[PDB]
């Protein structure tokens, strides 16, 4: 999950509580990681007409 | 790993009485309980889910309850299509299913018809023999058969095969064999196939000398 | 009209592989979940696996693990499942069905296909070897029948009189013996009356060799 909000406190976990065999678990981070990407060689833009 | 278990692995029940079956795990799987019923020769259908909700299109006779580690199906006034296999399921971890249960129709105990077939022309031609034991309409289906030659008792070479429970009179049918080679069949002169049954106060012997 | 539908399969030589599917219909395709589990006669029920056709991911049992694999087709509304490595011990009927909840947690089904089967074996075919059976001569009544062995793969399927005899037969199922080959018993009870005074004769039709033989019984 990228740019969102931040959790105020500790990490929370939120699921559901009826049964164990669940979808989705979703971790909400109290801290951000930065994360830097690059797509590093130079490419030119042609076009047909 | 949840682990359930079923009983009685078979139920006797006289139609028109209502009919119980009971599963047990040995974990919580309280918030979801269900059970199925599974024809002979057809994919099975749900009738309770939710631990005690009735299927949609499930009959007011089918019901039970139960949490925890213990629950009881009951279905009222059981009728003679819903003698049928019935299954437990756990929904609260990965899903398991117990071993089963099936429910059989109660008839009044009797004796088989007991019938021996010596090994005929063609098989022992052809170089093997088969003694053929048939018991005919004995009820329930629980019974020892044994075979015989000569009166020395025999094991490990044999076959045996039951019927189901027939729809229309609540009987069975039981065949079994004998089985060893033409040449071994000639070691001996007298083959008898005898039965034991609750249903007999003594013993049943059919024989045939060769 | 949900329904499932399943293509049968033949009888494969132990270390072989096999291909089984199923198609749906009544439902969107990628709104749910679909399961496949496994039971053998005399046994219980299995779980093997789950699919998801939205995407997508799978996750199976750790008893099949690096035996079974899954894949989805949304373009034909499918799924399929192979397996490797197979031994007598898969010899089972396959079920596939459609799971329940888009909610967000699974709970279980209704829809169930109509199971398929697939059988591993050693052996190859035959057709079936028949022999007669009857009693040597009243007693009231008797019954005379027929005995078939080593046939493979089965059904075979027993009649009487070549459908004109109906009632009072007797039938059991296929059975194997350590040969890995199929017998059957039938037999039918006649009044002495009938049998001292008549003829009878067992027909074996073994559809899949392709043969059919009789064989025919008195109390001689
Ligand atoms: C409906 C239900 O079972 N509620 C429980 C809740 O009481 C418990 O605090 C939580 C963590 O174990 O799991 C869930
Ligand atoms: C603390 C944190 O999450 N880091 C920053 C967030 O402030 C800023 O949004 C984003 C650029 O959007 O860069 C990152």
């Amino acid at each position: 999950l990228l740019n969102g909000s931040l959790a105020e406190g500790e990490i929370i976990i939120r699921s559901e509580n009826i049964t164990k065999n669940v979808k989705t678990i979703i971790v909400h981070l109290n801290e951000s990681v930065k994360i830097e990407c690059t797509r590093p060689n130079n490419k030119t833009r042609t076009s047909i007409r | 790993e949840i682990v359930m278990t079923q009983s009685p692995a078979t139920l006797s029940v006289s139609p028109g009485e209502r009919a119980t079956l009971s599963c047990r795990a040995s974990q919580s799987v309280s918030s979801n309980l269900a059970w199925y019923q599974q024809k002979p020769g057809q994919a099975p259908r749900l009738l309770i889910y939710g631990a005690s909700t009735r299927a949609t299109g499930i009959p007011a006779r089918f019901s039970g309850s139960g949490s925890g580690t213990e629950f009881t199906l009951t279905i009222s006034s059981l009728q003679s299509e819903d003698f049928a296999v019935y299954y437990c399921q756990q929904y609260n971890n990965w899903w398991t299913f117990g071993q089963g249960t099936k429910v059989e129709i109660k008839r009044t105990v009797a004796a088989p018809s007991v019938f021996i077939f010596p090994p005929s022309d063609e098989q022992l031609k052809s170089g093997t023999a088969s003694v053929v034991c048939l018991l005919n309409n004995f009820y329930p289906r629980e019974a020892k058969v044994q075979w015989k030659v000569d009166n020395a008792l025999q094991s490990g070479n044999s076959q045996e095969s039951v019927t189901e429970q027939d729809s229309k009179d609540s009987t069975y049918s039981l065949s079994s064999t004998l089985t060893l080679s033409k040449a071994d069949y000639e070691k001996h002169k007298v083959y008898a196939c005898e039965v034991t049954h609750q249903g007999l106060s003594s013993p049943v012997t059919k024989s045939f000398n060769r | 009209q949900v329904q499932l539908v399943q293509s049968g399969a033949e009888v494969k030589k132990p270390g072989a592989s096999v291909k089984v599917s199923c198609k749906a219909s009544g439902y969107t395709f990628t709104s749910y979940y679909m399961h496949w589990v496994r039971q053998a006669p005399g046994q219980g029920l299995e779980w093997m696996g789950i699919i998801n056709p939205s995407g997508g991911s799978t996750s199976y049992a750790q008893k099949f693990q690096g035996r079974v694999t899954m894949t989805r087709d949304t373009s034909t509304s499918t799924v399929y499942m192979e397996l490797s490595s197979l031994r007598s011990e898969d010899t089972a009927v396959y079920y596939c069905a459609r799971d329940v909840g888009t909610e967000g947690s699974l709970l279980h089904f209704d829809y169930w296909g109509q199971g398929t089967l697939v059988t591993v074996s050693s052996a190859s075919t035959k057709g079936p070897s028949v022999f007669p059976l009857a009693p040597s001569s009243s007693g009231g009544t008797a019954a005379l029948g027929c005995l078939v062995k080593d046939y493979f793969p089965e059904p075979v399927t027993v009649s009487w009189n070549s459908g004109a005899l109906t009632s009072g037969v007797h039938t059991f199922p296929a059975v194997l013996q350590s040969s890995g080959l199929y017998s059957l018993s039938s037999v039918v009870t006649v009044p002495s009356s009938s049998l001292g005074t008549q003829t009878y004769i067992c027909n074996v039709n073994h559809k899949p060799s392709n043969t059919k033989v009789d064989k025919r019984v008195e109390p001689k």
